[PDB]
RNA sequence: UCAAAGCCGGUCUCAGUUCGGAUCGGGGUCUGCAACUCGACCCCGUGAAGUCGGAGUCGCUAGUAAUCGCAGAUCAGCAACGCU
């Protein structure tokens, strides 16, 4: 927990920084910290979605820069197709055997539009290594929808 | 407890720490070990992040918490059942 | 309502003990369950009953941390 | 429950019938009673209405009662405790908030027994 | 397979497969569709069969519609059995489709795999079809 | 002639009152108290209807009137009740009777209530009738207090000729409800 | 100038009570650099369970058991209702 994520204080060393589950902040992008009331400091982006709810206890907030190089990712998941009868759903496996991948957003479902949609995880969070995968996920053939997860 | 005679007890060291941040309108948080130090209506915006025992634990005072001894916003033990 | 449905009423008089207010008005209590206790009051005479509390004698809206604390309390 | 000053608290002395109430007990009592003019060895059925309206005005001008003697209570934990302090979270888990052992007996705020 | 959540009578008379049809005769939902030339019972396997045909001959794109449910039960009798001892219970689900009926409905970029696409599922399905669009 | 206090205060200086916070066009537009009823909705008299003879007792010591025996509508198996049986107790209040109910419930019970932090103005069906409810009925001097054995509240409405609740509004803090600034 | 139970008198009049005192809210004192975790004591308020305790079980033969208070060690302070 303190040991690879949090070193970005200016304050005083000593961190018990956590990354909430609202929009994976661990990219280098403009984001702040809530002094999370009971339970540490909740690191959230700009951009967050209940970042207006917090801004609402304006108080309990403090600077943050937050540029920890050596450190993990949050991790984000995109959109991609199976097709679900015999071909194309095991290309999953094929790209997987390319890629080691955890389990983000995962949903099966085919009584649907013209898709067995079985939105893909992924365990890619580079600013410019995205499209390579993306590249590598792209062997169905209808490949419409391309954009990742939020 | 801790007699009003006596007056209020804050270490010098986290008294000198935030004695300086409102004379600079500055309010980085303060790294202090000791807890102990009983809230003084000097500080209710300046962040603590006093246990040093295990963990960081920030702590924003406020209006409600004066004279409270500060380690009482930062839980040393850790229970959550069975 | 009918004659013999009904409980009995009469004009009886609301008396404060708080403020001396003096109302009257028609009530169960009455002959039957009045506080014994008659008074003229107008070109007639009332049984009274007494209250301890009354619109013009309570306090509601009609008629009525902390630094401070730790200030008072540390100079 | 329904009055402060109770017509009828209890029939019994007042030094004890005004203990029926969310803030008065024995030395409250005595010295009402005291700063009164009222003997505290006499029961309540031979109270009169004056007796009573000075003892109203005497302690809504004094002291607290208890709707809102009651509300400063929890007002107080609430709010003065806050969230997430420590009495605060031992009030919320219900616990003995001052200093007790919550090994062995801690019942009264535990509850009666939830044996596994 | 579609089926019903319910039906207030599960043993019904055989839909009368006469007249063309009057409602459904058109688009409505998408752009390519289609449309039925002969009577005939479509059950839930055919429709499941030409849908799936539809969304592998297509993949993710577009959009599909199934402007039919078979909501009309069709007994079927115990085989090695005589006739009598009452009616049978319902074994198949299907969808009285006269003709003009239009059955299944797309919306697809090209017009070529959506074309396609359809004539997979006509094969699929027992009946003489035809493409039709919303243009005319 | 004897009219009520209330009343006769009403007719005298509430109408004109509420004219001016509402420039009425007709005198007939004015606000009016039509009626207030008392309803004592007593569930647990199902499992034993014995409760409802002082229910009866109580509305009848306080308001002048035998309340009507309120008989169920509907037989509901979660709160063990069939048709048919002694469920609330209501008594409807015109009139001299009302107002005079009225003047006895605002100038004694409500300040005789515990912890009497006022009655909500908000309390309005949206047409300018008021409806409260209290938990029990010693707050009315009419009963003995030491006969009360069971906790028995109510649900006091006051129906008006009001079309909205701030009208509605008007009209009880004339007549002098406590309604708290909220 | 050490008690307490005791003795005399008064009151309460069998009630969850003027029993019980826990727990909790507030306000304090003392110790100590320092009483948040984690002290004791005081005051005001609160006033829980508990109506003599299932199976079973313990100590005791006389200044004993039962009860009453007192002192000491450790110790700044006390969590001592313990121990001697």
């Amino acid at each position: 927990s303190n040991d690879d994520t949090g070193v970005a204080v200016p304050g005083a060393p000593g961190v018990l920084t956590k990354l909430a589950k609202c929009c994976t902040p661990v990219p280098g992008d403009t984001i702040m910290g809530f002094v999370t009331r009971g339970g540490g400091v909740s690191v959230h982006r700009t951009d967050c979605t209940n970042a207006e709810s917090l801004q609402q206890q304006s108080e309990r907030i403090i600077e943050v820069n937050w540029a920890p190089s050596p450190s993990s990712v949050f991790l984000v998941a995109i959109q991609v197709e199976a097709l679900d009868r015999h071909r194309l759903l095991s290309d999953v496996t094929r790209v997987l055997a390319d890629e080691k991948v955890n389990i983000l957003s995962a949903s099966v479902t085919t009584s649907n539009d013209r898709v067995a949609i079985s939105r893909f995880t992924f365990e890619m969070g580079d600013p410019k290594h995205l499209g390579h995968l993306l590249s590598v996920v792209r062997n169905v053939e209808g490949v419409y929808d391309v954009y990742r997860v939020t | 407890p801790r007699s009003l005679k006596k007056g209020p007890f804050v270490d010098d060291h986290l008294l000198k720490k935030v004695d300086v941040q409102n004379e600079k309108n500055t309010k980085q948080v303060i790294k202090t070990w000791s807890r102990r130090s009983t809230i003084i209506p000097d500080f209710i915006g300046h962040t603590f992040a006093v246990h040093d025992g295990r963990k960081h634990v920030p702590v924003f005072v406020t209006e409600a918490m004066v004279g409270h001894k500060l380690g009482e916003f930062a839980p040393t033990r850790t229970f959550k059942g069975h | 309502m009918k004659p013999g449905i009904h409980p009995d009423y009469h004009p009886v008089v609301f008396q404060d003990a708080a403020t001396g207010a003096q109302f009257l008005t028609r009530s169960t209590a009455t002959s039957t369950r009045t506080i014994e206790w008659p008074t003229p009051s107008g070109p007639k005479t009332y049984p009274l009953i007494v209250v301890d509390v009354t619109s013009d004698s309570h306090p509601f809206w009609t008629g009525s941390g902390q630094v401070e604390k730790f200030r008072r309390r540390y100079g | 429950a329904r009055l402060v000053g109770v017509d009828l608290p209890r029939d019994k002395r007042m030094e004890i019938a005004l203990t029926y109430i969310y803030g008065i007990g024995r030395t409250r009592s005595n010295e009402i009673l005291a700063a009164t003019g009222i003997d505290k060895n006499m029961r309540t059925k031979d109270l009169t209405d004056d007796q009573v309206t000075v003892l109203r005005d005497y302690i809504e001008g004094n002291l607290k009662v208890e709707g809102d003697l009651r509300r400063e209570v929890q007002a107080d934990i609430r709010r003065k405790i806050e969230i997430g302090c420590y009495q605060g979270l031992r009030h919320r888990r219900g616990l003995p908030v001052r200093g007790q052992r919550t090994k062995t007996n801690a019942r009264t705020r535990k509850g009666p027994k939830r044996t596994i | 397979m579609l089926i019903p959540r319910k039906v207030k009578h599960r043993k019904q008379h055989h839909p009368e497969q006469r007249g063309i049809a009057s409602g459904g005769t058109s688009v409505s939902f998408g752009d390519y569709g289609i449309q039925a030339l002969e009577h005939a019972y479509i059950t839930n396997r055919q429709i499941e069969s030409a849908r799936i045909a539809i969304n592998r001959h297509i993949k993710r794109g577009g959009k599909v519609w199934i402007n039919i449910f078979p909501d009309r039960p069709l007994t079927k009798k115990p085989a090695e059995t005589r006739m009598g001892s009452g009616k049978g219970s319902p074994e198949w689900w299907v969808a009285n489709v006269k003709p003009g009926r239009v059955l299944f409905e797309l919306s697809y970029p090209d017009e070529k795999t959506a074309r396609d696409a359809l004539t997979r599922a006509i094969h699929k399905l027992p009946i003489k079809a035809r493409i039709v669009t919303r243009e005319e | 002639k004897a009219l009520p206090r209330l009343k006769q205060r009403y007719r005298e200086e509430i109408r004109e009152a509420l004219q001016q916070e509402f420039n009425y066009a007709n005198v007939m537009q004015i606000p009016g108290v039509v009626k207030v009823v008392v309803n004592m909705g007593v569930g647990d008299a199902a499992r034993d209807a014995k409760l409802i003879n002082g229910a009866i007792n109580d509305l009848a010591l306080i308001t002048g009137q035998k309340p009507e025996v309120r008989r169920a509508r509907k037989s509901i198996a979660q709160f063990k009740l069939r048709e048919g049986m002694p469920i609330g107790a209501r008594v409807t209040l015109r009139g001299d009777r009302m107002w005079e109910f009225l003047d006895r419930l605002i100038s004694i019970a409500l300040p005789r209530i515990r912890d009497f932090r006022g009655l909500s103005p908000k309390q309005f069906d949206g047409t300018g009738n008021y409806t409260f409810g209290l938990n029990e009925q010693s707050m009315f001097h009419e009963i003995d207090v030491d006969s009360i054995d069971r906790p028995r509240g109510m649900d006091i409405t006051v129906v008006t000729t009001a079309t909205n609740d701030a009208e509605g509004r008007a009209l009880l803090r004339a007549l002098g409800f406590p309604f708290k600034e909220n």
